């Protein structure tokens, strides 16, 4: 069952980054009613909004992060989450958490000794599911500061999240057993 | 233009459907995390059995309890599960105190689109508990069957 | 005008009668999936859990008056049964609750005379568990006569 | 003429003198019978030690902890204790439910004789807090005196 | 305009401060009376309870939670302080949820918005807890490499 | 006594389908005031309703369960509780559970070799009590969509219910006994 | 400790007795505005109202327990309370019991072999001490059904029930006692 | 070590002192608008208030614990209330205990042999530590019988609180590491 784990471990892996990727890259996080020349339906996602049926089908408009006039800074808690939101930090962190417990995946494969490096790519994708929760948290606050729906990119980043939970599980299963392994073995040798 | 009663899911209702996606995804990602922190140091090691009893399902199963307010047979004792656990904890204080503030106010809300609360209005909740009843019915004996069929090619 | 058993009626009567139906029915099939399988019981043997019918009926009394118990279902089916009857009882009493506080709603200190049937029926269970446990004594005091005799 | 605040204890506003008395009663009748019959009976003895911990002070700890919605590390076994057990649980349920119903509302009233609460809405329950607290150290302490005096006379 | 942390808004910022401040007090008394006597040490010996100062913020931070813990204090003086903080943890927990719904009632659904700052709270804890425990396996790795070496 | 548990298990069964056979069959569920013809008192069951009082009384009325007058239609959930409600489906798959656990009670009385006939008749008491269940609440919650009272039928339903629950108590404590009994035997 | 015991559980006894007797002999309960002719301040207890200070100062009037007119029975619960406050059922019946304990306490110290005396005392006070609960609240439900104080023969109730139970405790503590001793000393033998 | 938990009771012990010591004694214990004078900012500590800005500024004015002219009397529980306020009994009894429980500390330097010397620093320190609560509480309610905040004083009194429990926790755990290496030496 070893193989099996390890073959899980991988796909899942690469699953929760693929689906992660699209979703941070794709714009089909909500519809909503709005214009995209720089009222009627449209599809935005972390980026750009672009207008679907009507007249301007398929022109796409950048999200404009920073709205409202006067440029009043009295409150630090909005400009803070405004700014997080336009970022999109989160999603990116969570993006790159994925990637790195990937590459860890891929290290422990070919190094095969340093049992710490399953650990390691555990605690990343725990760490992805984390920030993926982070931004999934911000860009609904940001949305909320009208009918809406959500698209197809915005449950490709909530199934990235549940993967990469799932993988990161696996993962810290598989470091127990190696470490359980280990000290089977140096028992028995003893 | 008749009065439209609640749904079935009404008791739904006093969360965003968003709130409740992120307490799902909560739960998740603490029970993940208590596991994590409570199982994945191989000092908390004594065939070689954990110190502690926070393997993945009973994470799940002590979150689970601790969000509906109910709590369990056991309990995180290191410094990192017991964090986990208290803010958790406080998670859902908080999050229950408001579910719970108007429950019966958004169970008998006629939308045009104090009484008692009447059957159907917690009709939802009967029938999930009865489906539960059945689906943990065939869970126990599909597990039986298997137990059967491998003790059936055990001992022949 | 509030009779003495005025503290049920945030609830309607078919929502208790259903409460008990529905306490039965989850305690029942608690003890089965916990005790039915041969494969539960480890050497009459003793059981790998605690929950027989008695034991069951405890847990979900404790589960659904908010206090708990000293055991928890430990298998797949015994936590499904248990966690259904953890949602049920927590919608069931938050709704009781908003809805009692609704009903008082309608500053006047609460009088005993409100009260009085609640407090009837806790001095009728106590009354009824010493009688309980009094025939128990006498059953067991004959029971170890007829064995010395 | 000046609006009067609410008194230190405040908190006991919401329910009559009358309620309170019998809450006390009921408290010491409910621990008393469930000390009766968890201990009474010969055939639940094993120097001969009980099989269960119910005795006086365990009963008045379990019912306290009970009526306090937050329970102990016992739990009555027998049938008439958890008669007991079930029928104090659902005491406690309703009268903490009227109790909690509205006792912000009750902390706050202004009488001629929604805003945050204030910490002199809730002074008295820190004062008590801290006079229990004070409380048990003395008693923690005359306990320690005590078996040093006795200890003091064994060696001696 | 109600913040992200408008939960909070029930009670007064100095209610909050001084209920971390009996925090802990209670959780440092409970440990004194149930610690403290040599009488209470059998045969480094071991305590007749569980109660150090540890666990008896882990206590405290349980019954303040209306969660309970896995231990309940069994000496006279131990119970006084549990039993003072039970009565404490009851006025104060059932004030802040009857102000809370008094808040939220000034039937609309709650937004995400209104609980982001639970949520974040929440996560850093998770994070916080993971570091620690990270910290914890460094440092004892560390010790094991010493020690072999 | 395994002979006094299997009586009481066959007589509590028994008690239970007949209780349940004559709360469906009956017509005394619910009092309420209504008209028999095509605001009386009436008392109704699942199929029909029957006056008490007055110039129509004795005669007694097949229940439209589909009032189009009264409501002109609805939403597909009020319409799916309606059809549930009119099929009766729960209280007559209780009935059949009930006669299914009664069955298997009299194979295992005869086949005692085959232990899991025993298990099957539990579990079809358990089930039929769920089904019980469900019927209730899908009959209450479809009468609610002025004073009105519950006749004996709906208790001799409920009733059933308690029976059933115990008898796949019964049962279950049974099955155990005679694996107990099995495993003993290959013990020593 | 045997005597000590013994000597405690008596006078708690007698004592708790005697309160419950002198409380329900006795119409010191209630401190009320009244009437004593077949609006002045009155003392009432299970029987009678007295007057105190103003002109009918020592007038005592018999309490009319079947109050209001048109003598209608459509509700059988406020007839029920009026009827077993009336006949003060349980305040008598917790005297009785106290009564029956006293007797079994006497009996137990003349027999001094049959140990089910003690256990039948305990009971007897247990009962009384439940019985004088309902009596209290029967007695002040009908009360409420505008300012008032409770007298000296309603506390005198009280701590009758309070010491009542206390007694209680202590005989199922030395019934407990005597089959502890008889245990052992068949242990011992065998 | 025995010597480096004695050196961290001995500087937690000397911390918590000094900082209840200039909480009581500073004058920044609330930032409030008032009159310095026989509505300007001002900064409040125990004793009198002082003005930040005006024609008045820097000017201290002792405080007028009882308003005569403010409340024109009240009942006695807030009499009682002002009056311990007033006297800063709470804030004072702190200041006191933790200066008894440093005492204690220093004693046992040169009395290792009594044991109790711990003990007693220790419940001093817990003591201290209860009476700083009860302190704030106790101002903080008499503030309350238009923006106010609370200064470094205020704090500085929190921080002592903090310090004199961690402290006591330490005495306590230094006391019984004390009676286990008794009983260890009283078993050999
Ligand atoms: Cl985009
Ligand atoms: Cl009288």
């Amino acid at each position: 069952d070893r193989g099996v784990q390890m073959l899980l471990t991988t796909v899942g892996a690469f699953a929760a980054f693929s689906l992660m990727t699209i979703a941070v890259g794709t714009d089909y996080w909500l519809y909503s009613r709005g214009v995209c020349k720089t009222e009627v339906m449209t599809h935005s996602g972390l980026w750009r909004t672009c207008c679907l049926e009507g007249n301007f089908k398929g022109l796409c408009k950048q999200i404009d992060h920073f709205p409202e006039d006067a440029d009043y800074e009295a409150d630090t808690a909005e400009y803070f989450l405004r700014a997080v939101r336009a970022s999109s930090i989160f999603p990116i962190l969570s993006v790159i958490l994925l990637f790195m417990g990937g590459l860890c995946i891929a290290a422990s494969e070919f190094y095969k000794t340093r049992h710490n490096i399953i650990l390691s790519a555990g605690i990343f994708f725990v760490s992805a599911g984390l920030s993926n929760i982070i931004g999934i948290i911000v860009y609904i606050s940001a949305n909320a500061g009208n009918s809406y729906s959500y698209g197809w990119s915005f449950y490709f980043g909530a199934l990235s999240f549940i993967i990469a939970e799932m993988v990161g599980v696996l993962a810290v299963h598989m470091f127990i057993d190696r470490h359980k392994q280990l000290r089977a073995t140096a028992r028995a040798t003893d | 233009p008749q009065k439209s009663k609640p749904g079935v899911f009404s008791f739904l209702d006093p969360l965003a459907y968003e709130i409740w996606m992120c307490i799902v995804f909560a739960y998740i990602g603490v029970s993940v995390v208590l596991f994590l922190v409570s199982r994945f140091s191989p000092y908390e090691w004594h065939s070689s059995e954990s110190t502690n009893e926070f393997g993945i399902f009973n994470s799940l199963w002590f979150s689970l309890g601790a969000f509906m307010q109910q709590g369990c047979d056991i309990s995180p004792r290191s410094l990192s599960g017991r964090i986990v656990g208290g803010v958790w904890w406080f998670f859902t204080l908080i999050i229950i105190s408001s579910y719970t503030a108007n429950l019966a106010a958004f169970l008998t809300v006629e939308r045009m689109v104090t009484s008692a609360l009447s059957l159907s209005n917690v009709a939802g909740v009967f029938y999930i508990l009865v489906g539960g009843l059945g689906l943990a019915m065939l869970v126990a004996l599909i597990e039986f069957c298997y137990k059967s069929r491998a003790e059936a090619k055990r001992m022949k």
